[PDB]
RNA sequence: GGUUAAGCGACUAAGCGUACACGGUGGAUGCCCUGGCAGUCAGAGGCGAUGAAGGACGUGCUAAUCUGCGAUAAGCGUCGG
RNA sequence: CCCGGCGAGGGGAGUGAAAAAGAACCUGAAACCGUGUACGUACAAGCAGUGGGAGCACGCUUAGGCGUGUGACUGCGUACC
RNA sequence: AGGACCGAACCGACUAAUGUUGAAAAAUUAGCGGAUGACUUGUGGCUGGGGGUGAAAGGCCAAUCAAACCGGGAGAUAGCU
RNA sequence: CGAAGGUGUGCUGUGAGGCAUGCUGGAGGUAUCAGAAGUGCGAAUGCUGACAUAAGUAACGAUAAAGCGGGUGAAAAGCCCGCUCGCCGGAAGACCAAGGGUUCCUGUCCAACGUUAAUCGGGGCAGGGUGAGUCGACCCCUAAGGCGAGGCCGAAAGGCGU
């Protein structure tokens, strides 16, 4: 059975990735929030 | 003299050790142990190690008489226990425990 | 099937009252060493009817 | 102030479990069984206050019955002679009469069957 | 229901209690003790004792035969050759079973079995 | 004193129930706070292409983490306590 | 030091006011699980209590039928929101 | 030559049994259909919610869909329990 | 010379309650009169933690299959060696991509994990191990597509595009 997370780890930087983030106006927003809320891991990469 | 040894943290359920220690409660010594090594059960083996230990425990602490050593007091209690993740059918999830027991053996001459 | 009331403590006690052990009494006495072990069975350093039967 | 009602409640649980100690099983160690043991305890203990005195007197005109049919009289014989001869004497005094001292309540049955005539 | 009935069948098919026999019979007679179970011990001799029975009379159909049975040459070398004498005037009863108590890994009724003499 | 008959009859607890004593698991309650919440009085009310905020990786006699620091890397120079 | 598998765990000795403070470490309740003692229970039917109540065991008291623990039998009694 | 035939890999899922707190939040076994094409598959990309896509079932859109998920309005409102 | 708290006993009040004391406890508590409430729990298919029941019952995960001897070891049906028996063998063999990120080898241990035993392990600890001009990546170029100086358009954000 073919479960829904294939992992592919071109996809997920090119989907998710810091770049992918700031190439956005929203993207800048949610790089806000994450550092607002301090998190360790701001986005997907590595 | 009262001779006390116990062993804490034994990895065996309180009803299982149990239903060894009444078979050697209030028995002379020289038997007991014959029961228990000659006891087909995990916990027989347990068991005789406390009762072992106390053994060398009312000589190498206490005077004499091995002979007439007998012993008087014994129970095992529930000790803490581990709670472990079991998978079950259709992703739900059962709380598996693993209980720990005190076996307490007290010996005495008298 | 399952239950609709909780069984207590006596109810569960009197059905383990027939799950006491039965303790050996009387195994045997060796001939030759004189120590404990099964009926008709050897001992711990392989001695049956007196005469060795292992040989280690 | 926030106030901690651990130490209140405790005490509450304690008293009512004073009150149940030793009915059976739960009803002794449970607090939502033993509380609920405790009232019907309580109304029993009221129903019965009452039941006593009944169930006394039930036992006394039962004995003093016994005791007048041995001596060849119906109880009610007996208490409507006694009520002619103007004694006033109740029936637990009388039932205590009638088991102790046997001479006694034949002195109170010829009394009766003579003032019943 | 077994009625009259003999032969046990130790949680296993026609073609693994054959082999397993087979195997054990050859093992037996190679080192004349073997440590096994009390079922098995009873079953084995059912199978080594007809074995060396067959074994007494030495010829080349006797070894042929004997040689479908454990399907081993050097086992049935060993047989008319050294268990043959041994057992020539001896009528049956080849083995007996030596009770050892159970064992620590999954308590069973644990015995060995050895031939008569042994020579040892 | 014995035989027979009749009547009555406790002492048994495999286990359980109640009370007490002694324990185990459990971490409630009491006490405590280099932790929070709300304010008052003052300052600051911004940082950054002379490279910001925030991070990666290194840096000790160091194996890891926290803190500091940045190949001059738990640090360097000057002036004061 | 001893038992124990050169373990785990435990008992001694010692420190400590305290180890009934031993690192799973202040105080350590209840549900729950046991050991011992006292009483009852293997011909008795049901919201398991209540009123009466023999018997049994322990403390009384120096007697005075007292208190505590249990409860054979018996009338009544079909939980709470 | 064939949107040809029988039949492996591969794709799909018509029947039966088991399983139904399962080995599995749709599977296993025995059978079954297509299997050179309107075929299937790997990698990457695009279409974003009153919207997409749909050989059309209001089917699918991250184990969900007659309007996905997350946060905010928000302690919505509830003559109801 | 013993506070709060906990655990029993006795006394006392029409009741919520109050007082005294035995033991534990080892440092705070607080009269009377007033003032302020996060002020009193048995229920809300309440919330959080702990512990029961079924019960030592079902189950221990493809019916390809184990037996023996020796060795280490306290302990061997499961670890190592050897002999057999069986299974796959257009795979249950071998090499890679994707993904994983040290699971690889050696020494040592059984606290926790392995649906059992454990000396064994993809478990714990320590050490070691990955060597490229020719392999791949990197690098030159490009498809679908993405971004996009100027530019056009659009309240702003922004959309399209050379
Ligand atoms: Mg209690």
């Amino acid at each position: 059975m073919k479960r829904t997370f294939q992992p592919s780890v071109l996809k997920r930087n090119r989907s998710h990735g810091f770049r992918a983030r700031m190439a956005t106006k929203n993207g800048r927003q949610v790089l806000a929030r994450r550092r607002a809320k301090g998190r360790a891991r701001l986005t997907v990469s590595k | 003299m009262e001779t006390i040894a116990k062993h804490r943290h034994a990895r065996s359920s309180a009803q299982k050790v149990r239903l060894v220690a009444d078979l050697i409660r209030g028995k002379k010594v020289s038997q007991a142990l014959d029961i228990l090594t000659y006891t087909n059960k995990k916990a027989a083996v347990l068991v005789k190690k406390v009762l072992e230990s106390a053994i060398a425990n009312a000589e190498h602490n206490d005077g004499a008489d091995i002979d007439d050593l007998k012993v008087t007091k014994i129970f095992v209690d529930e000790g803490p226990s581990m709670k472990r993740i079991m998978p079950r059918a259709k992703g739900r999830a059962d709380r598996i425990l693993k209980r720990t027991s005190h076996i307490t053996v007290v010996v005495s001459d008298r | 099937a399952v239950q609709q009331n909780k069984p207590t403590r006596s109810k569960r006690g009197m059905r383990r009252s027939h799950d006491a052990l039965t303790a050996v009494t009387s195994l045997s006495v060796d001939k030759t060493s004189g120590e404990k072990h099964l009926r008709h069975h050897i001992t711990a350093d392989g001695y049956y009817r007196g005469r060795k039967v292992i040989a280690k | 102030a926030r106030v901690k009602r651990g130490v209140i409640a405790r005490a509450r649980h304690k008293k009512i479990l004073k009150q149940a100690k030793g009915y059976y099983g739960a009803r002794s160690r449970v607090y939502r069984v033993a509380f609920q043991a405790v009232i019907k305890a309580g109304q029993y203990a009221y129903r019965d206050r009452r039941q006593r005195k009944r169930q006394f007197r039930q036992l006394w005109i039962a004995r003093i019955n016994a005791a007048a049919r041995q001596n060849g009289i119906s109880y009610s014989k007996f208490i409507n002679g006694l009520k002619k001869a103007s004694v006033e004497i109740d029936r637990k005094i009388l039932a205590d009469i009638a088991v102790f001292d046997k001479v006694a309540f034949t002195a109170l049955v010829e009394k009766a069957k003579a003032a019943l005539a | 229901m077994r009625h009259r009935k003999s032969g046990r069948q130790l949680n296993r098919n026609s073609s693994h209690r054959q082999a397993m026999f087979r195997n054990m019979a050859g093992s037996l007679v190679r080192h004349e003790i073997i440590k096994t179970t009390l079922p098995k011990a009873k079953e084995l001799r059912r199978v080594v004792e007809p074995l060396i029975t067959l074994a007494k009379t030495d010829s080349v159909a006797n070894r042929r035969l004997a040689f479908a049975r454990t399907r081993d040459n050097e086992i049935v070398a060993k047989l008319f050759n050294e268990l043959g004498p041994r057992f020539a005037s001896r009528a049956g009863g080849y083995t007996r079973i030596l009770k050892c108590g159970f064992r620590a890994g999954d308590n069973a009724p644990m015995a060995y079995i050895e031939l008569v003499d042994r020579s040892e």
